[PDB]
Formats: structure tokens, C-alpha cells, sequence
């Protein structure tokens, strides 16, 4: 299954998962393409923050969907 | 759906207006801070952001360059009455 | 060795290539690389050919590093 995440202001990038495929499962696959560590990641789909443990199929996340990535940094 | 993207503009929008969320002025990101002082640094680009004034902390020359940026403390003058640290 | 390189290949301590798919270990620490064999530069941190296809500094293709002061990746140190 293919899924969109939205980074940069008119830039996304493409991912390969399942409907099971935990949240935290999909921001280690958006680690290993980007480089942003899974603690600093927030994804959101459909106005709502994705919690690391549901699945895809908990949020009807379906194939050509997008989401929307944001960082969640620490301040100095 | 077109539904679930305009939730999701809706819910950025809202987080921009509240101030708990702003664009890396230097490459567009959405970013959030988690605690801490009034500055982060944006982890694609490594440029500092003043929190406090919702804007870049430096000028082009990065760190040091006062030719831009929210420039607490050029002769004085802290960048926002309720900053306490951006860096 | 020859078992050990097909190892290195799916753990990405190796990749191929870009412009003549031969294959290239991984140089500790560096996020660049001249292919020893058609000396074309890979930019190892995004494991892509650094440049496209007019050499040194056409960014009509590679990684991009630096246009718009945006690195090509976030744990790009310097991949030239
Ligand atoms: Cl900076
Ligand atoms: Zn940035
Ligand atoms: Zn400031
Ligand atoms: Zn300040
Ligand atoms: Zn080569
Ligand atoms: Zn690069
Ligand atoms: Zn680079």
C-alpha cells in the first residue's frame, strides 16, 4: 500500500506500507527515508495526532491517503 | 478524502493562530516546541528559530548575524518583552 | 569477500553505483564518495548520485545539498 506524508510546504514523500502497520512502525520507515528521529515526529490524518500505538486500519487510512508530518523539537 | 485534508488545514491553522505551531522560516516545515526555552533549532535545516517572535533568530550568516533575525539584545533591547532565553 | 559483500548490500554498509551500479563500500564517516571505477560523486547520506547528469554543481539532479541553504539531509555533515 502506498501513503503520502506532506513535509515541507509543497513537498511530500511516498511510503510502503500495510493497513496493520503500527504508527510507530511508520515513523521508523519515515526515519530511515528522511532522517527524523521517531521522538521528534507528529503525523497527523484527517485533523487528528496519530498515536504510536493504533494502526492504519484504526484511523481508515487508505491507499493514496496523505498525512501530515510535523516536528515536535525540544526547546533550548 | 478532501474531507480529511481540510481537517487536517483546519487543525494547522488553528495550531499557527494559537502560537504552538510555526513554519521553519528557512524551509517550510511545520514545527512544535516541546518545553524548554524560547528558541529551537529545526532539525532538517539547522536554523535557529526565535520561538518568542515566531520567526528566524539570526540573519543569513547564521549564528552571530545580526543583519537579520529577531536581534535580542542589539544595544539592549530584548527581542520581546517575555523572552527569558532565545538564545 | 563475496558472500560478505551481498550482506553488506542489504544492510546498507554498501550500495551500487549511481552511474555505473558496480559496488561501492561504505567510507566510514564520510557522506561523500568518487567512485573508484567511473569516478562519478555519490552522496553516501542520501545514497544517490550527488550531482546529475553535467557533473560537479549541475543540481538538475542529485541530492541538492545546500540549494536554498537546505542540507540534503538532516545528518549530512558534508557530502561536498
Ligand atoms: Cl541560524
Ligand atoms: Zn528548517
Ligand atoms: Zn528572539
Ligand atoms: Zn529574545
Ligand atoms: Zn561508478
Ligand atoms: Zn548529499
Ligand atoms: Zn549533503
Amino acid at each position: 500500500m502506498q501513503i503520502f506524508v506532506k513535509t515541507l510546504t509543497g513537498k511530500t514523500i511516498t511510503l510502503e506500507v500495510e493497513p496493520s502497520d503500527t504508527i510507530e512502525n511508520v515513523k521508523a520507515k519515515i526515519q530511515d527515508k528522511e532522517g527524523i528521529p521517531p521522538d521528534q515526529q507528529r503525523l497527523i490524518f484527517a485533523g487528528k495526532q496519530l498515536e504510536d500505538g493504533r494502526t492504519l486500519s484504526d484511523y481508515n487510512i487508505q491507499k493514496e491517503s496523505t498525512l501530515h508530518l510535523v516536528l515536535r523539537l525540544r526547546g533550548g | 478524502p478532501d474531507v480529511a485534508a481540510r481537517q487536517t488545514t483546519e487543525m494547522l491553522k488553528v495550531m499557527l493562530q494559537q502560537g504552538e505551531a510555526m513554519r521553519c522560516p528557512q524551509c517550510q516545515i511545520v514545527v512544535q516546541k516541546k518545553d524548554g526555552a524560547d528558541w529551537i533549532r529545526c532539525t532538517v535545516c539547522h536554523t535557529e528559530i526565535c520561538w518568542v517572535t515566531k520567526g528566524p533568530r539570526w540573519g543569513p550568516g547564521g549564528p552571530g548575524d545580526t543583519s537579520g533575525g529577531c536581534r535580542c539584545r542589539v544595544n539592549g533591547i530584548p527581542c520581546h518583552p517575555s523572552c527569558q532565553n532565545c538564545h
